[PDB]
């Protein structure tokens, strides 16, 4: 038990030569008599002795060994943010969600201590940030900044999306994507960013509109009046964004709650070139609104001429 | 509940 203490000391201090002189199949998984009662692997992991960790693992150290608190060496690596140690342990089969006596996982420890880098690693290896410790608190609950909380949430949703795709779980893919911010709806009037972008008076509105669509915005989204972005753009003669909507397959004949197309609204506002653009995109001038009107029947003579030309 | 052996 005198050589044991020397071995544990070699592990804590990173003394490779002394470790290998003292390490045998009989003491590789010994515990300290006092303190945390760590194994050499606990010590090497907690004090970031990468090389010692590798040699212990090569010579039979048990990644599931416990200390006085139920910690495995992964807890020690993660709590102190030693990235490389953490990955080696995981490579040699450490349980990524191992629980100590208080049901803290390695992720609890890394998040608790603001070890951002290690949390991402743990999540890539299947760490569940929803698992609760004995106080019902999850790892996200323990992240001390809102930046880490949003990152933990992002990465866990990322990995969850990949698994659901592997299983062609249409319901779950559809679920998570619905909570993406690209389709956020204004609580009262239900417009999306795409409605707001095509109505903008600022000169980057075309590039914003293109970006939103590239990132998944629904080109035919209805607001509370069932207006699409095309309706909003057409009644304002924002022709530049209407071309973007068309290129992304906007439905030219979608109907608002009055049964009106985008072309009805362009004709009502008297926007001649807009009417022309809409016709060239395949707007159907024959559609009758719920109040009984075609576009031409709502427009002035110049509008009626455009629809006739 | 103490902490585990190690250092940051």
């Amino acid at each position: 038990e005198y050589k044991k203490d020397e071995l544990l000391e070699a592990a804590r201090s990173g003394n490779e030569e002394k470790l290998m002189a003292l390490l045998t199949p009989l003491n590789v998984n010994c515990h300290a008599s006092d303190g945390r009662k760590s194994t050499p692997l606990h010590l090497a992991a907690g004090y970031n002795r990468v090389r010692i960790v590798q040699l212990l693992l090569q010579h039979g150290a048990d990644v599931h060994a416990k200390d006085k608190g139920g910690l495995v060496p992964l807890h020690n690596a993660c709590s102190y943010g030693h990235y490389e140690v953490t990955e080696l342990l995981l490579k040699h089969g450490a349980c990524v969600n191992a629980m100590d006596l208080w049901q803290f996982t390695p992720l609890h420890e890394a998040a608790s201590k603001n070890r951002v880098e290690v949390c991402s690693l743990l999540l890539s290896h299947g760490a569940d940030p929803t698992l609760v410790n004995c106080h019902g608190k999850s790892a996200v609950d323990m992240a001390p900044t809102p930046e880490l909380r949003e990152r933990l949430t992002y990465e866990f949703k990322g990995h969850s999306l990949l698994q659901a795709a592997r299983e062609a779980d249409l319901a779950k893919v559809k679920k998570t994507l619905a909570l993406e911010i690209i389709n956020f709806k204004q609580p009262q009037s239900h417009e999306t960013a795409l409605h707001c972008a095509v109505a903008s008076l600022h000169p980057k509105r075309k590039q914003v509109t293109e970006l939103l669509l590239r990132k998944g915005a629904n080109v035919n989204e209805k607001n509370k009046d069932f207006m699409t972005p095309l309706h909003v753009a057409a009644e304002r003669a924002h022709n530049d964004v209407m071309e973007v909507l068309h290129k992304h397959g906007a439905k030219m004949n979608a109907l608002d709650t009055l049964g009106q197309t985008a072309l009805h609204r362009a004709a009502l506002a008297g926007h001649l070139q807009t009417c022309r653009l809409l016709l060239s995109y395949g707007s159907d001038p024959s559609i009758i609104s719920l109040q009984g009107f075609t576009a031409a029947q709502m427009g002035n003579e110049a509008v009626q001429q455009i629809l006739s030309e | 509940r103490g902490r585990g052996d190690g250092q940051e």
